[PDB]
């Protein structure tokens, strides 16, 4: 099942940073 | 001849200085009539024109200099790569919009208040138009460059 | 109103003030309650402005202090030529300058250090020299030791005269403030006499002594067969045989028939094929043209005969629309503050010294200098460094003028006041430029360094890949190669073979060849521009913000040298004009260090190397610069790791001292990091515990010991950081090039 | 924000008030028989915390300290 | 940098960037919510030593492994 | 609030966006002569013969200026705090007497009757919500 | 006067330079006659 | 003794002795060096090794140098301690530290050859140590 690396690697490099930094930036800037 | 540099407005207390680059006749028109400052437009139309200019700009670097530039699918990589960059640019607007952005500033070149970017709605409508126009500008640049030989071949 | 005004016997000459220290200052004159008094004694010895406020007392110290400094330089210069007289191989070096290496230092047969006196050549055991004094004396037409022995005694005699002068002036005959303030007289004298006549005189020596003698020496005659210089003057038959223009005499000069002197006042502009070096006749025609220009130029100013310019009128009348009052008030600042004059003189003198180093390597002006790669490399590296230090000193004294001597009344809407009133725009844009260059100068290395590791050599910024060529410089090169004919028609050969043209070969060596500019030079030239802009940002910021800042409104009151102005407002650490100089020195060292590295690898890879009869030039490093200097690992591999083999393996040979100084230099560099990273607070608490042990055993010092001051700890570190740094590449440059 | 606390070792030299950049400290009358003046810190909100008050105090150890705390626009010295 | 260069130099530098961003025509629309300031004194010590350590750890691991692996003892 | 502006061409070093949004400051002074004085943020400026008024971004600029004014024998300098809504408050010489000189009306604040050695340890005061400097 | 000259010689640097040069010259001169001295040879 | 042989009979030592590279001006400095070093112990590499065990068979290595140092070093400390104490009774103490009172110092430097006796005398009864209660300390 080598295709999983093609799906799980970029999720760690792109999806996880975007989602985490997106929520955090709104959380730290909340009022 | 006499002095060309003056203080911003009548007050010299304020920081900004009136200079040729800042307060010339030509520069004031261009900047104030750019879509980000042009009077008589809605927030949606501003973002559309801005994105349409940027999608057309961002297609080039990916295509002629990115990987696979010396390949058959070179121009295709520029279109997909640019759209991915436009989406991140679109996402950035939504975050800056949905984080209660403070205000837009007024300088000498743009003396009046610039636009109705003073709320979340103005920036959110700007973001939706950026993706629509942004993807459009890249798709345009792809079809021209890919079919430039035909257009000249006519 | 130029006049000689003097005060008779202001200051006595007693030995009393020698004993009691701190006489110059009142705070130090009280007593040494603390060890910081000791460090403050040295830091305030030359701060004459702090000792007194009367400009007469300041200027008299400065004018006399210069004389004591000249004695040190004359003793040095006289000392160099003295070693050439007694302990040297110069007399043997002239017999064969291509096989005998130059040496003038001999270390005694004491413990293990006779090794340094290896077989340098010519039956002499001595340390090999890289200053190039041997080539200078040949340019001076010195062919025997007794001639050099006479010149050394003359310098020592001259040293006493300068030394007598400073005594005579500060003590017996002190000029008044008016004597120094007559600027218009000073500038005429230095331009005309010190530079003009000094240049005109040296033309006489070159024409009568150096050019004829060197013209016999390169021919192939023995050293003993050469007549002495006085023999040429008295016996004109010998002079006419070489340069027949002298047969006409001095009449062609006065009658404007100057073409008769074409034999020894040439304009060939190329290098002598026999001895790697410019033609003596071309150098002879040099100073004669320079003297006339300088003699004429110095008559510009008035100097009390109604004829000439007032510098105040020149500056005031250069106003404009953009600049409010133009250069009004600058003459007053420069005539009421020594630091302003010091800043201008240091900055442009340093840029001059860098400008020398670039001219000399491409246009070797001495015989057999180009073939001696060791002398050529250290000579370029030397002046490159000295110019860097002096430029940083210019920024320091520029800032010291602001805190100490700035008058807002004078500088009102002038060119300087207008500069301070937009300082934010100057730095914010220079900030943008520094970031832009650092990305697009160094980021291109990382892209190459990253791609080659990924097995993607096609995606690099290299000569086969995307290459960014320096088209602008290559265009300027071709204009110089074509200056023979057309523009500059009388010139036979270009000013330098570095721009282009044919190769020159002396013996088996190459003196100079065309320096091709490719993608590697395009990157490194931007790296230099990057590193130069940042130190300017650091230094220029200190000058403008020394008076005040948005953070600190009153920074001048604290002074030029204050550590922090408190820990609040976030943190105000290193906010003074002094600390900017401290930071700029690291960047000066960073920028300047790549320049000499750019010089070493390029000249070894592209220029220098053995040459065959067929013109095949076997370069030293084998042309590896183009495909390896584009990556950072290439420098680490091909330059540092590879060329340092001679240094580490120098043990058990004559170059063993370089391996020691090389290794020892890394220590002082790391020892610097004690003072830069740490802080005074920890060290005072450590001394507290140590003082307890002395109070226990009753060895407590009367002078209470305290840790070093804050600005001192920063000063002590950068002194070590630079000394340990420069000494490292100093030995690497020496041991590597001396072996090859 | 930055708390400025004064202790009983004051002697009314007034050197702390003259060094304050932001005019945080103000001398006040000591009702007791020590002196006609002892320091105070009414406008503590403008304390940037440059410790100039402490350097000017002539005691063995300080009669006035500056305990840092929460930051604000006035304390961080921000003109923006 | 964080060890040698200390805060007061950098805060003044950032104040100029604040001026330009507030006085540039088109980027005046966007503005920070939290005011940008230089790193605190203790923070730069923290950031500087991690840099000292991470470099110290990594570049020796590469030498330790590559030198041993290439020769295999 | 009244006065005349010092006559200078202008300067980047000066007022910024903070003044519109929050707490700009002002300083007023009166001089018999018309000299040249260095401004708080770079530059030089002249001063009129009556009721000079200058707007400054912070309180530190004013007292730093006031110290320079004392060199010219000017001791009547008043600093204000102008809020965005126009509210002005007279601050620096809060009473007619300057801070360095004593006035009877004032009261001591944040005074500890003990010496620094007498302060409690932190372990004696933890989780209570009080600090050692109290 | 000579009393002032003696005080100059008695200061920290000149007293240190005069003393250290003497201690240096002893080790220097002893090492040229007695060369190596790695240890004391024991009979 | 550990992984070594006598220096006189070791082959590697004799190999280096033929090419000794005389240090001083004396021509035979190299041969004279290796002659004296034959007494010491040498290893496989050919260089000599010193044993600081304390055994009297090999005491010139460290033990004799050890005694010669401490007599010299205690001279410096006893002199410095006495010169510092004598100054403290005088009025101007700090100046005498910088501008040395040679009239006071050279008599002290003349002494110090008997520093161990004075050290024991101060230790048994005297001023070698001050009391802990009368010395500055942190809280
Ligand atoms: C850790 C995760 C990760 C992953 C999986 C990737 C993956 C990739 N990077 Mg990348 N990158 C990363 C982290 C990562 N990166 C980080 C942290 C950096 C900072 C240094 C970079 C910096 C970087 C650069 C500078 C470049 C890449 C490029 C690439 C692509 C090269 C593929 C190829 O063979 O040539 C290309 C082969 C092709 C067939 C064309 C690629 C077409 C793209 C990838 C299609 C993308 C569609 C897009 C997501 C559409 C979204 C629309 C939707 C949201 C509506 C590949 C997709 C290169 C590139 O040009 O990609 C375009 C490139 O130039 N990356
Ligand atoms: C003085 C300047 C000028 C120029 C350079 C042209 C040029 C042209 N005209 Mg034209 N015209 C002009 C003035 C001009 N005209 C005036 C003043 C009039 C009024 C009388 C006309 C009336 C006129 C008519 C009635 C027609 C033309 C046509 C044409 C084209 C015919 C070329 C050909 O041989 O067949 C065709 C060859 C080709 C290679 C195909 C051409 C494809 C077009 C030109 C591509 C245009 C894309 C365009 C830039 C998109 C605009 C968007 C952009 C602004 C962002 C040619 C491009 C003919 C046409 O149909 O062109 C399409 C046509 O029917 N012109
Ligand atoms: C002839 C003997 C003589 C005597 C007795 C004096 C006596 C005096 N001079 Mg004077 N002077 C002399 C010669 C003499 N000078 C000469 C020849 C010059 C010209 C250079 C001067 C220039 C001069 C100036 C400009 C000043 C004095 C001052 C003074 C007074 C204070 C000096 C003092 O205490 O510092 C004693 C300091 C030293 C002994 C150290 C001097 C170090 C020498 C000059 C340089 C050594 C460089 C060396 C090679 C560096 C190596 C470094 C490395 C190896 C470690 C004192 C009355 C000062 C004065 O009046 O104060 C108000 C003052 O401002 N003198
Ligand atoms: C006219 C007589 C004359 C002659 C024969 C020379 C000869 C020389 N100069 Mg020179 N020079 C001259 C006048 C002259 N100079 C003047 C008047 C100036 C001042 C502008 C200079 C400034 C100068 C510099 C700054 C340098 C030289 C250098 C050199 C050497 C380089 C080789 C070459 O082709 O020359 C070059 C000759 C020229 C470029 C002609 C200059 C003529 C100017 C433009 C006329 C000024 C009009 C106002 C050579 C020995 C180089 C050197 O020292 O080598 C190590 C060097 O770096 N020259
Ligand atoms: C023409 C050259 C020149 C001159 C005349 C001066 C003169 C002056 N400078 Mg200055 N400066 C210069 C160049 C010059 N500088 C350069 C090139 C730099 C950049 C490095 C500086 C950086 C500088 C700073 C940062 C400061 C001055 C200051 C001063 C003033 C007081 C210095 C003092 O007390 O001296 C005595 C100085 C010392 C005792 C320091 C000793 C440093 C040693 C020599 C370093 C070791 C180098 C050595 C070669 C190492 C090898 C040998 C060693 C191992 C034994 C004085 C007016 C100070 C001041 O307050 O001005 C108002 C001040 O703060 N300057
Ligand atoms: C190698 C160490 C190092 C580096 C990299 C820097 C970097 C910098 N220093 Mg510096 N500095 C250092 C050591 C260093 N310093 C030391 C030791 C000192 C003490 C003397 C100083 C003292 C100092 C001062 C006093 C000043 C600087 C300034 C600067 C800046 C110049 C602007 C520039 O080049 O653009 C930025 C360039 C870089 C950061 C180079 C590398 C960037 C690569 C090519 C890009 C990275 C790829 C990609 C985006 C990564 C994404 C990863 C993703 C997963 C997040 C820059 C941030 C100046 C400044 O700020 O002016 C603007 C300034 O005034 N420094
Ligand atoms: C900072 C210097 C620098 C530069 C110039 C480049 C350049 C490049 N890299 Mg690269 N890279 C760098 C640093 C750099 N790299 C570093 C530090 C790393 C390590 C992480 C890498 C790692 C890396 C990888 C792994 C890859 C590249 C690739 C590429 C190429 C494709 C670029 C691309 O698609 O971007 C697209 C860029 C944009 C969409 C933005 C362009 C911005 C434009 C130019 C702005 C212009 C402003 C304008 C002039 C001003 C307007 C004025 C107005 C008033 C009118 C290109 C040659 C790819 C390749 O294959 O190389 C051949 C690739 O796969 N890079
Ligand atoms: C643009 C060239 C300067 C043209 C120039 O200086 O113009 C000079 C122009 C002349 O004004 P004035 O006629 O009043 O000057 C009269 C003089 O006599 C007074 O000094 O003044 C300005 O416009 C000020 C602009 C300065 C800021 C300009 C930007 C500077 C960029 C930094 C330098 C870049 C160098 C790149 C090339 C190496
Ligand atoms: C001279 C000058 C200049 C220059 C300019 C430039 C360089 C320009 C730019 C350019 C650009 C930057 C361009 C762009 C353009 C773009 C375009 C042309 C776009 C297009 C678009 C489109 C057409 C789209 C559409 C669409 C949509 C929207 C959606 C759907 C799809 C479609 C496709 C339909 C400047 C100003 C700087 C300065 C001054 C002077
Ligand atoms: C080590 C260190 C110190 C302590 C360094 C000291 C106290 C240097 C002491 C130098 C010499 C050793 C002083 C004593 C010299 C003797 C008087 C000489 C004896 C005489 C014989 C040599 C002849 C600081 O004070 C400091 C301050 C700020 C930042 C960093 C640091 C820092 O790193
Ligand atoms: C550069 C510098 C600054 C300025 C530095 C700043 C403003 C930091 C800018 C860095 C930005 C935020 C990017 C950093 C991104 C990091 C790679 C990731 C950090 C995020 C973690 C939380 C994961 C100081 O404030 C300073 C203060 C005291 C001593 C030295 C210095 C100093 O050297
Ligand atoms: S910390 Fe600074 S601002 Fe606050 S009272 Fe002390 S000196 Fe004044
Ligand atoms: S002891 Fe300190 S705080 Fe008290 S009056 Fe004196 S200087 Fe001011």
């Amino acid at each position: 099942a080598s295709f999983l690396s093609s799906i799980f690697v970029p999720v760690i490099g792109w999806v996880v940073p975007i989602a985490t930094f997106s929520f955090l930036f709104l959380y730290i800037e909340r009022e | 001849n006499r002095e060309v540099v003056f203080p911003a407005g009548r007050d010299p207390q304020w920081g900004n200085l009136e200079t040729p680059v800042n307060a010339s006749p030509l520069v004031k028109w261009f900047i104030n009539n750019l879509p980000a400052y042009r009077p008589g437009l809605t927030p949606f139309r501003r973002g559309l024109e801005v994105g349409m200019a940027h999608g057309y700009f961002l297609f080039g670097p990916f295509a002629k200099l990115g990987p696979l530039r010396d390949a058959a699918n070179a121009n295709l990589a520029g279109l997909l790569g640019a759209i991915g960059l436009v989406v991140l640019f679109t996402l950035a607007l939504s975050l800056y919009a949905n984080s209660n952005p403070p205000t837009a500033l007024a300088s000498v070149t743009v003396p009046n208040p610039p636009d109705a970017f003073q709320s979340k709605e103005g920036w959110n409508n700007f973001a939706s138009a950026f993706l629509i126009g942004g993807i459009g500008g890249a798709v345009v640049a792809y079809f021209l460059t890919s079919n430039l030989a035909l257009i000249q071949g006519l | 109103k130029a006049r000689v005004i003097v005060d008779k016997d202001p200051v006595p000459t007693s030995f009393e003030k020698w004993a009691q220290p701190g006489h110059f200052d009142r705070t130090l004159a009280r007593g040494p309650k603390t060890t910081t008094w000791i460090w403050n004694l040295h830091a305030l010895a030359h701060d004459f402005d702090t000792h007194t406020s009367d400009l007469e007392d300041i200027s008299r110290k400065i004018f006399a202090a210069h004389f004591g400094h000249l004695a040190v330089v004359t003793i040095w210069l006289s000392g160099m030529i003295f070693h050439g007289a007694k302990f040297s191989n110069y007399e043997a070096w002239l017999s064969d300058p291509l096989n005998v290496r130059p040496s003038a230092q001999v270390v005694w047969p004491i413990v293990g250090q006779d090794i340094l006196n290896g077989d340098v050549g010519g039956g002499f055991h001595g340390i090999q020299i890289t200053s190039g004094l041997f080539q200078v004396w040949r340019g001076w037409g010195i062919t025997n030791s007794f001639q050099l022995y006479c010149t050394a005694i003359g310098g020592l005699v001259l040293a006493g005269l300068f030394l007598f002068a400073g005594w005579f002036h500060y003590h017996k005959r002190a000029p008044k403030l008016e004597w120094f303030q007559n600027v218009e007289s000073m500038l005429n004298h230095h331009l005309q006499v010190l530079l003009g006549c000094g240049s005109l005189g040296w033309a006489g020596h070159l024409i009568h002594v150096s050019a004829p003698i060197n013209k016999l020496m390169d021919a192939g005659v023995a050293v003993k067969d050469i007549p002495l210089p006085h023999e040429f003057i008295l016996n004109k038959s010998l002079l006419i045989d070489l340069f027949p223009g002298f047969a006409a005499g001095l009449t062609p000069f006065f009658t404007l028939n100057w073409g008769q002197y074409a034999d020894f006042l040439t304009f060939k502009g190329g290098l002598n094929p026999v001895t790697g070096g410019l033609w003596m006749t071309d150098i002879a025609h040099h100073h004669l043209a320079i003297a006339v220009v300088f003699i004429i130029a110095g008559h510009q100013y008035r100097t009390n005969w109604g004829i000439g310019h007032s510098i105040k009128e020149i500056l005031e009348n250069h106003k404009g629309p953009f600049t409010g009052e133009g250069h009004k008030g600058l003459y007053e600042n420069l005539t009421t503050s020594w630091h302003a004059q010091l800043a201008t003189n240091l900055a442009f003198l340093g840029s001059l010294t860098i400008i020398i180093a670039h001219h000399m390597y491409a246009m070797p002006p001495y015989p057999y200098l180009a073939t001696d790669y060791a002398t050529q490399l250290c000579i370029f590296t030397h002046h490159i460094w000295i110019g860097g230090f002096l430029i940083v000193g210019g920024a320091a004294h520029a800032a010291i003028f602001m805190v100490r001597d700035y008058d807002p009344v004078v500088n009102q809407n002038n060119v300087l006041d207008r500069v301070i009133r937009h300082r934010d725009a100057i730095i914010s844009h220079l900030n943008w430029v520094c970031i832009f260059l650092g990305f697009h100068s160094f980021g291109l290395y990382i892209h190459n360094d990253t791609m080659r590791a990924l097995g993607r050599p096609q995606d690099m910024f290299s000569d086969t890949a995307i290459q960014l060529q320096p088209v602008f410089a290559q265009w300027v090169q071709n204009l110089h190669t074509l200056a023979p004919g057309g523009t500059a028609p009388n010139a036979l050969e270009p000013v330098s073979y570095a721009f282009g043209g044919g190769v020159l070969a002396v013996g088996g060596k190459v003196a100079m060849m065309p320096i091709a500019l490719g993608t590697a030079d395009f990157l490194i030239h931007h790296i230099h521009a990057f590193t130069i802009h940042v130190t300017v940002l650091i230094l220029l910021k200190g000058v403008l913000f020394a008076r005040s800042s948005r953070l600190i409104p009153d920074k001048a009151n604290l002074g030029f040298r204050f550590p922090c102005d408190g820990p609040g407002r976030g943190g105000t650490c290193q906010v003074s004009g002094w600390d900017h100089v401290f930071l700029g020195l690291f960047w000066m060292y960073n920028s300047l260090s790549i320049v000499i590295f750019h010089f070493s690898w390029k000249m070894q890879s592209d220029v220098w190397g053995t040459v065959d009869a067929a013109g095949n030039v076997s370069h030293i490093t084998g042309g590896n610069f183009a495909q390896s200097a584009i990556t950072i690992n290439g420098w680490l591999r091909d330059f540092l790791w590879a060329q340092a083999s001679q240094v580490i393996n120098s043990y058990g040979s004559a170059l063993s001292a370089y391996g020691l100084m090389f290794l020892g230099a890394h220590f002082v560099w790391a020892f610097s990091l004690m003072f830069l990273f740490s802080g005074r607070g920890y060290w005072q608490e450590l001394i507290e515990s140590i003082v307890w042990a002395h109070n226990k055993l009753k060895v407590a010092p009367a002078i209470q010991p305290r840790a070093l001051s804050i600005t001192q700890g920063r000063a002590v570190g950068v002194a070590h950081y630079l000394l340990g740094g420069i000494a490292t590449t100093w030995a690497f440059f020496h041991a590597h090039i001396l072996s090859v | 924000s930055h708390t400025v606390k004064i202790y009983d070792t004051c002697i009314g030299c007034t050197q702390c008030v003259r060094a304050c950049p932001t005019d945080v400290l103000e001398m006040v009358p000591w009702d007791g028989c020590k002196a006609a003046q002892v320091a105070s810190s009414p406008r503590t909100e403008d304390c940037v915390g440059c410790k100039r008050c402490e350097t000017a105090c002539p005691t063995d150890f300080l009669s006035i300290r500056v305990y840092l705390g929460a930051e604000t626009t006035r304390s961080m010295g921000l003109a923006y | 940098m964080f060890l040698i260069s200390w805060r007061g130099y950098w805060q003044e530098l950032i104040e100029t960037l604040v001026w330009a961003h507030e006085r540039t025509p088109i980027a005046n629309l966007v503005r920070w919510k939290d005011k940008p300031v230089a790193l605190s004194i203790v923070q730069a010590r923290v950031v500087g030593l991690a840099h000292f350590t991470v470099g110290y750890v990594l570049t020796y691991a590469a030498f330790l492994i590559a030198s041993t692996a290439g020769k295999f003892g | 609030l009244s006065g005349k502006t010092p006559l200078f061409a202008g300067s980047t070093g000066g007022l910024l966006t903070k003044a519109v949004e929050e707490e700009k400051y002002a300083i007023t002074w009166t001089s018999p002569k018309a000299q040249v004085f260095e401004l708080p943020t770079g530059g030089a400026a002249t001063m009129h013969e009556g009721e000079n008024l200058l707007y400054i971004a912070r309180k530190e600029y004013g007292i730093a200026l006031g110290g320079q004014l004392r060199k010219f024998k000017i001791t009547n300098y008043k600093i204000y705090r102008i809020l965005p809504s126009g509210e002005t408050t007279f601050i620096h010489p809060a009473d007619g007497v300057f801070p360095e000189k004593v006035n009877a009306g004032r009261e001591k604040v944040r005074f500890n009757a003990r010496s620094i050695g007498e302060n409690p340890n932190p372990s004696q005061v933890k989780f209570s919500g009080k600090a050692t400097y109290d | 006067q000579s009393s002032y000259l003696i005080k100059f010689i008695s200061t920290a640097p000149v007293a240190a330079t005069i003393w250290l040069t003497i201690t240096a010259g002893i080790l220097i001169e002893f090492n040229r006659f007695f060369p190596d001295l790695l240890f004391h040879p024991l009979p | 003794g550990a992984d070594l042989t006598p220096c006189a009979e070791n082959p590697a030592f004799q190999a280096l002795a033929k090419n000794a590279r005389n240090t001083t001006a004396d021509p035979q400095s190299g041969q004279k060096r290796f002659e004296r070093y034959s007494q010491a112990l040498c290893g496989p590499e050919g260089y000599p090794h010193l044993i600081v065990d304390g055994r009297l068979d090999r005491a010139g290595d460290f033990l004799i140098p050890s005694i010669l140092f401490l007599y010299i070093a205690g001279w410096i400390g006893w002199v410095g301690r006495a010169y510092l104490q004598a100054i403290k009774k005088d009025s101007d103490t700090e100046q005498k530290e910088i501008q040395l009172d040679l009239g006071i110092a050279l008599p002290i430097i003349a002494t110090g050859f008997a520093w161990p006796a004075a050290a024991v005398k101060e230790l048994l009864s005297g001023e070698l140590t001050a009391k802990d209660s009368e010395i500055t300390v942190s809280p």
